């Protein structure tokens, strides 16, 4: 806030975007099919992860 | 709530539980759809004295940050170390 | 009269077919706490006939960087190799007596399996490939345990004649005597027909449509109406192997009757298990088959190779 | 999801994107009523999660 | 009368098209949920013929269920011209129909009737499951007064 | 307080043992899982036959837009644009002058509703219930064009649809 | 017997809704033959039912009327179709329909509900509703230069 | 004949349902429409380029173990002979060995994919 | 007076959560001895 009735900033905070980052670490070793299960366990939403 | 007996009992047995006692199809345990008016209530500063603005204001309370240090004896941490959770009585493990 | 019933085996297929999606639609949507077609016609009984003119009329795309023959001679293996399954299968009479029909089924639905290869081949899309791919694995996963399944099974008709099937099993079911044999029979199938939760060469949460996944209008009908035609196919097969009607010379159509019944429900079956289960992992597929199915099935089979000898029990030759 | 879409629509007038959780506390009070159908709906969900 | 013929044979292939509608499964945000309300089992699109086919090879209808960012816009008009014809747009929900709440956004295209034709355009943010289902029926009527053959006849 | 979801260790004696034996060869715990959509085919289905049956509603619903009167047919709305500076998809248009007996009346009313997002601000901010959010949500159309309102399509939706909203308003105005 | 009661109640409907042709016209048109409580009509046409032990979503229901507003509406029906005053009722906004507790009268409400216009000439086309807003200077019509 | 005359309707009868698939709808062919499909971005690297087949060593074993039902399947029949102290033995060794070469495959890891 | 939405007097009535998958089916060695035996008279 800068005083004004407008934020002057707001940075959204998603845990998927985290998550998603983590993608590619967690889906070592894995198959295909396994990615799509991965996807999945981590609960991706992507108007948050986007914004 | 229309099945008939044998088929109620053939889809108890099919699934293990009495299906009939919860139902996932709504009848009319649900509240009607026309209700009386509300008479809502008031909040605390609903009042005619001792009712000034400027004691109950919490904006003008708020205060800039208390600079601490800045660039114009024991060692501390930033609160006291958790605490460590305890199992559940009622179901530690599932 | 022999073109006549040639007829009268392949139209009614196809309209079992069709009705067989629609059968299958309601009987998912019921389990699913849904309806299912119920617009189109009553009950939804004009539905299969919708999408059937829909898919005709719908406009066919030869992509631009497949092989065209290839393309177009797969889907036309696919829905005839899936007709010619049906010639030997006596219901109680085959159109056509073999003496080896068993093998012949073999040899058909291994040739089936090419109309997987080469329409996902020809697409040249890499989803197409991978589900393509994914047929090779199936098929290297239950061909051979297959096979002796029911050469396990036969030791005991003691020919390789459907026909036979049936004098073998007029005292009592072959379910009886090889329900371990029937267990894993019934598994093969599902991986035979690329059935779910064996349903990898298609994948759609994985592979979007795989190996048809550049398919439209009537070339992916052809698709749709081999597989649904082998499931239903295969549920006959399995049906006379395992439990067999009765037959009275004088009253062929009581044979029909039960042997139609015991087929159906065997298919309601498929569309059952569909609904019930997760997808397997094709690796995991392919272990299942090798390391559980494969040791027990070479187990029984010389289990079923010793007991007609000890018991002095073995079928005759014709 | 649905019958919870319910509870959603009838504190706020939306199914989905109620805007009524606000700086302040919530928007609407809750109408006469509603309590008593979420208590119906969360009598039966527990036998819902076990056939999952 | 040839007339007469080509106005039955419109019927049947006008039928055939409105009662079997395969969406393809393509969904963009907040109004892809409610289209996965409308595929549940209070209102079960399947019952009306209408079945979401993964590919679009195989697919019908295009419904645009949420906001069209201008990074996702070529990709949108590549699956579009991939599907098909007779081929059909539903614009679901403000974002599709003209932006909505990010209509000045820098990243939106303004309308995904800028990238595609559109059939039927559902208002709502989201559109109700339901109101979903109304711009799906409203497609059906749609279909059903096309005059393909009629019109061909008096070419 | 935490519990575990998933640390037991499995009973080693030979009853267990062989019970999970029959489970791995007969294949129970699948046989279970068909028992389970089995009930559910013969568990009526929840769909209800839309279009002739309509899903349950409540009387704040935002829906389809609509502009109001007082009893008399003179217009609520007096312009004072607070529905425009609050809307927050600026979906809002508004220009007023003074009638020509001097009432402060709009020249324009237009909304966007490709813009709006139905969130209902624009009825909360309205100090006369001029701008209301009614029950319609049957109004999708086959041309953008279509759903830019302006001034005569808003009051002709309030006079088509003023029995229905006087009586959700009726419903409703005690909680706000 | 269970099952012979079942059957009873299929029969029933067939009477109920006024012989087999009435059975087939209501199974073709709604896909439902279902017999419930005649709860109102509507000047329109439209036939508004209720049975309080179907469950809830499936206990109020419209027959659409077969012509409205001079369009044939047998086979083509839409939910925009049912009037204000019934809209509250069959969406259980209300538990009251309007023959119990009917709507305020105003001399400005629609006499004729309008169903969905949208793809006809009835159709609503936008435009600005205001005047021209700068004057442009006119010539004089005489010469003199 | 009647073999040759069922195989010869059922591959007829598929063929013309192509023939009037494709002849019957209406077209609109351009480039963009037949491009090939993946996901709605263009494919990188051809489709043609190799695919890794992780289960190579099992398609081999495939062939080692289909061709041993083709020894398998005449044992209908030989149990119709009179020896059937040979027979029964050459039959179960047969089938032992089969299952020890299985044994020898999954005990030396042949069974699981390369990673 | 005052009327809002509130809970009854005494509160609502108790609402399970816990998971509850019931016990059921035959033991191991029954279920195995019910398969031989069928197979006994089926080779028979
Ligand atoms: C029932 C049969 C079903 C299959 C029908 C196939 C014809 C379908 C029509 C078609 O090909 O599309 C138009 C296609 C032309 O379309 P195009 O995109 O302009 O060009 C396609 C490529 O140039 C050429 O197309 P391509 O890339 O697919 O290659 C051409 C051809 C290669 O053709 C050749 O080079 C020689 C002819 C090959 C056929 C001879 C058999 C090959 C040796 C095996 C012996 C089998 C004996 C039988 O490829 C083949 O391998 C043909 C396989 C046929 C198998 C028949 C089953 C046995 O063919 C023409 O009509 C000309
Ligand atoms: C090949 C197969 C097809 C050929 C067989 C045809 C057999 C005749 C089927 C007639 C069913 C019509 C029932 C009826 O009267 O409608 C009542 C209904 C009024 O009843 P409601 O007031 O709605 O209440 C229904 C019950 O309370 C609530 O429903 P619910 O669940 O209580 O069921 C009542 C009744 C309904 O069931 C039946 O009446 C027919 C039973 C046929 C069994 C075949 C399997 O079932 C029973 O009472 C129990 C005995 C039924 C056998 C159950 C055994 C299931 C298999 C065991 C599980 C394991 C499977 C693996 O009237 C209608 O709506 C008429 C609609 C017409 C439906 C189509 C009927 C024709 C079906 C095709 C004919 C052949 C083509
Ligand atoms: C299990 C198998 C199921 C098979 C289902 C078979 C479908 C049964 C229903 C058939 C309905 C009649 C066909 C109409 C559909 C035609 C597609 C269409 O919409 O085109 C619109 C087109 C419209 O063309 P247009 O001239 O108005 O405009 C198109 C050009 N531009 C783009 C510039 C505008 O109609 C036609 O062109 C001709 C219509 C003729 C209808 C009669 C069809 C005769 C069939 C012979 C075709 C010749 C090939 C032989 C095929 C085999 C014959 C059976
Ligand atoms: C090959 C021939 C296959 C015959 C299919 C006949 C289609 C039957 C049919 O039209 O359903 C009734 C349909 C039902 O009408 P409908 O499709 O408008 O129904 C709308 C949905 N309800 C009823 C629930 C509100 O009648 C028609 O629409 C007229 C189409 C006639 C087709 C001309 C065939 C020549
Ligand atoms: C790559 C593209 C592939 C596309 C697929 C094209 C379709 C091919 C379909 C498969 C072709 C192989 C067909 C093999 C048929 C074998 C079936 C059989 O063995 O029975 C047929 C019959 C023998 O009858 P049987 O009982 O064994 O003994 C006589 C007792 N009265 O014997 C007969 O009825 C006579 C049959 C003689 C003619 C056989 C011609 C086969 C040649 C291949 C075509
Ligand atoms: C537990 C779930 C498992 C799910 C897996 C799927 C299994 C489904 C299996 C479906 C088939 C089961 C059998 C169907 C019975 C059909 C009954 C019938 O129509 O025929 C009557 C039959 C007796 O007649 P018949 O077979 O001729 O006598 C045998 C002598 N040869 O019957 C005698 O009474
Ligand atoms: C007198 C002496 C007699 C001597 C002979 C005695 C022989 C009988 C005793 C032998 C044992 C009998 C049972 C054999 C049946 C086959 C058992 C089997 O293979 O199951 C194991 C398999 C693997 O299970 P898994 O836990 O994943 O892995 C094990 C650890 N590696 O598990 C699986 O297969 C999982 C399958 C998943 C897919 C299932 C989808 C369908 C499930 C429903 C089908 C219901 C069955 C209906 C059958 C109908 C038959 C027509
Ligand atoms: C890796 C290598 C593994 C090699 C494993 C080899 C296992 C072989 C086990 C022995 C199999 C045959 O076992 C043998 O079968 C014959 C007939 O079938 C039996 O013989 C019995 O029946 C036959 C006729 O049927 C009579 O002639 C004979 O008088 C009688 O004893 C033997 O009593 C039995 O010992
Ligand atoms: C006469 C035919 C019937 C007799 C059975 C013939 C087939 C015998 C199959 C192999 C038997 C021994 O060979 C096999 O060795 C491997 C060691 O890596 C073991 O396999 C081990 O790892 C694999 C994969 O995780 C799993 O099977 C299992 O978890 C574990 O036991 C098998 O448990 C054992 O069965
Ligand atoms: S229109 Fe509304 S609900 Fe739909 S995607 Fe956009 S913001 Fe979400
Ligand atoms: S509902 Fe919200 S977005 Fe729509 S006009 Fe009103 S204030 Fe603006
Ligand atoms: S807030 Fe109400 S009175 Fe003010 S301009 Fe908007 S509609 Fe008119």
């Amino acid at each position: 806030s800068d005083g004004s009735s407008r934020p002057y900033r707001c940075k959204i905070k998603a845990p998927g975007f985290a998550h998603l980052a983590g993608l590619d670490k967690m889906s070592k070793g894995h198959m295909l099919a396994d990615v799509v299960a991965i996807i999945g366990t981590q609960d991706i939403v992507f108007g948050e992860v986007d914004r | 709530a229309s099945a008939t007996r044998f088929i109620q009992w053939l889809r108890n047995w099919a699934s293990g539980r009495d299906l009939q006692a919860k139902l996932q199809l709504r009848y009319q345990e649900i509240s009607k759809r026309t209700q009386p008016p509300p008479k809502l209530p008031v909040g605390p500063s609903h009042k005619l004295s001792n009712n000034y603005y400027c004691t109950r204001d919490g904006r003008r309370e708020a205060m800039p940050p208390s600079i601490v240090m800045s660039s114009q004896k024991k060692a501390v941490s930033p609160a006291p170390p958790i605490k460590r959770w305890e199992l559940s009585q009622d179901e530690p493990y599932l | 009269m022999f073109m006549i019933n040639i007829l009268m085996l392949i139209i009614p297929i196809l309209l079992a077919v069709a009705f067989l999606t629609l059968v299958e639609r309601k009987v998912l949507g019921y389990m699913q706490l849904r309806k299912g077609p119920n617009v189109v016609g009553p009950y939804g009984l004009l539905q299969p006939i919708a999408d059937a003119i829909k898919l005709f009329i719908k406009e066919p795309l030869r992509p631009a960087t497949s092989s065209a023959s290839m393309f177009i001679l797969a889907p036309i293996m696919a829905l005839g190799l899936a007709l010619t399954m049906w010639i030997p299968l006596p219901m109680p009479y085959p159109l056509i007596n073999m003496n080896l029909g068993v093998l012949f089924m073999l040899a058909m639905s291994s040739l089936a399996v090419y109309s997987i290869l080469w329409s996902g081949w020809a697409s040249n899309s890499k989803y197409a490939l991978i589900g393509a791919l994914r047929a090779v694995a199936q098929t290297i996963s239950y061909e051979v345990t297959l096979a002796i399944i029911l050469l396990s099974v036969l030791l005991m008709s003691g020919s390789f004649t459907l026909s036979t099937l049936i004098t073998t099993q007029e005292q009592m079911w072959l379910i009886l005597p090889a329900w371990p044999l029937a267990m894993m029979w019934f598994i093969s199938t599902l991986a035979e027909t690329n059935r779910a939760p064996f349903d990898l060469t298609e994948g759609e949460s994985e592979l979007v449509s795989g190996f048809n996944v550049e398919y439209a209008a009537g070339p992916f009908a052809l698709f749709f109406m081999a597989e649904y035609a082998n499931i239903i196919m295969m549920n006959i097969f399995t049906a006379i192997l395992f439990l067999g009607t009765s037959h009275n010379p004088h009253m062929p159509e009581l044979y029909t009757i039960n042997f139609t019944i015991k087929s159906l429900l065997l298919t309601m079956s498929f569309l059952w298990i569909r609904a019930s289960y997760p997808r397997f992992r094709y690796d995991q597929l392919m272990h299942l088959l090798w390391k559980n199915f494969l040791p027990l099935t070479l187990a029984l089979c010389m289990w079923h190779v010793s007991l007609p000898i000890l018991t002095s029990g073995i079928p005759p030759q014709t | 999801r649905e019958k919870m879409f319910e509870f959603y629509e009838r504190v706020s007038g939306a199914r989905m994107h109620a805007a009524y959780v606000r700086p302040g506390g919530v928007h609407q009070d809750l109408p006469l009523g509603l309590m008593d159908d979420i208590y119906e709906f969360s009598k039966n969900f527990s036998l819902r999660i076990d056939e999952l | 009368r040839g007339e007469y013929v080509v106005a039955k044979l419109d019927d049947l292939i006008n039928w055939a098209r409105r009662s079997s509608l395969w969406p393809m499964t393509f969904g963009l945000a907040c109004c892809a949920v409610e289209m996965m309300h409308m595929a549940a089992p209070r209102y079960d699109m399947d019952r009306f013929g209408v079945v979401f086919r993964a590919s679009p090879r195989q697919s019908d209808v295009m419904i645009v269920a949420g906001t069209l960012t201008n990074k996702m816009a070529p990709a949108l008009r590549k699956v579009y011209d991939q599907m098909p014809e007779p081929r059909y747009v539903v614009s679901m929900g403000s974002c599709a129909n003209g932006g909505g709440y990010y209509h000045y956004s820098y990243s939106v295209v303004r309308g995904c009737d800028r990238i595609v034709p559109v059939d039927i355009y559902v208002p709502g943010c989201p559109p109700t499951a339901e109101a979903l289902l109304y711009g799906i029926l409203q497609l059906q009527k749609k279909i059903k007064r096309e005059k393909r053959l009629r019109i061909w006849y008096r070419r | 307080t935490y519990k575990y979801v998933n640390l037991r260790e499995p009973s080693m004696d030979m009853k267990s043992v062989t019970d999970r034996a029959a489970q791995t060869l007969l294949w129970t715990e699948l046989i279970r899982g068909l028992g389970m959509t089995l009930s559910y085919l013969f568990r009526e289905p929840a769909t209800i036959n839309y279009p002739f049956e309509k899903g349950p509603l409540s009387p704040r619903f935002r829906g389809e837009h609509a502009l109001r009167r007082y009893p008399s047919g003179e217009e609520r709305c007096i312009a004072c644009k607070l529905c425009e500076a609050v809307c927050p998809a600026q979906a809002i248009t508004i220009e007023a002058e003074p009638r020509a007996d001097g009432s402060r009346r709009t020249t324009r009313y237009d909304i966007d509703m490709t813009k709006c997002i139905y969130c209902g601000f624009c009825q909360e901010a309205c100090p006369v219930d001029a701008i209301v959010e009614g029950p319609n949500f049957e109004f999708s159309t086959e041309t953008h064009e279509e759903l830019l309102y302006n001034k005569e399509k808003l009051l002709n939706n309030g006079d088509k649809w003023e029995a229905e909203i006087a009586a959700n308003i009726q419903a409703d105005y005690l909680y706000r | 017997m269970e099952l012979l009661q079942v059957l009873k109640r299929g029969l029933q409907q067939v009477s109920g809704h006024g012989g087999l042709r009435g059975y087939l016209r209501v199974l073709f048109r709604a896909n439902d033959v279902r017999v419930g409580t005649l709860v109102g009509e509507d000047k329109y046409g439209n036939k508004y039912y209720e049975d309080n032990k179907q469950f809830f979503g499936r206990h109020r229901w419209v027959i659409y009327t077969t012509e409205m507003n001079g369009k044939n509406t047998f086979w083509d029906v839409d939910g925009s179709m049912v009037p204000p005053e019934w809209h509250r009722w069959l969406h259980c906004m209300t538990d009251d329909p309007p023959t119990v507790k009917p709507p305020t009268a105003r001399k400005f409400i629609w006499t004729n509900h309008k169903f969905n216009l949208s793809g006809t000439p009835q159709q609503y086309v936008p435009y600005s509703t205001t005047r021209k807003k700068i004057q442009e200077w006119v010539p004089p019509s005489t010469p003199y230069k | 004949m009647n073999l040759m005359l069922a195989l010869l309707t059922n591959f007829t009868l598929a063929t013309l349902l192509v023939i009037i698939a494709f002849w019957l709808p209406q077209l609109n062919v351009y480039s963009e429409k037949t491009s090939p499909y993946e996901c709605g971005f263009d494919p990188m690297g051809s489709a043609r380029l190799p695919f890794s087949m992780k289960f190579f060593l099992v398609a081999i074993t495939f062939l080692l173990f289909d061709l041993e039902i083709a020894l398998l399947l005449p044992l209908p029949w030989a149990s119709q002979t009179a020896n059937l102290n040979t027979m029964l033995t050459m039959a179960l060794f047969l089938i032992i060995l089969l299952a020890v070469s299985l044994a020898y495959e999954w005990t030396q890891k042949g069974l699981e994919w390369t990673e | 007076k005052v009327k809002q939405d509130m809970p009854p007097v005494g509160g609502y009535g108790p609402i399970d959560y816990k998971r509850n998958l019931p016990r059921r089916g035959l033991s191991g060695y029954s279920m195995f001895a019910v398969g031989i035996g069928a197979l006994l008279f089926g080779y028979w």
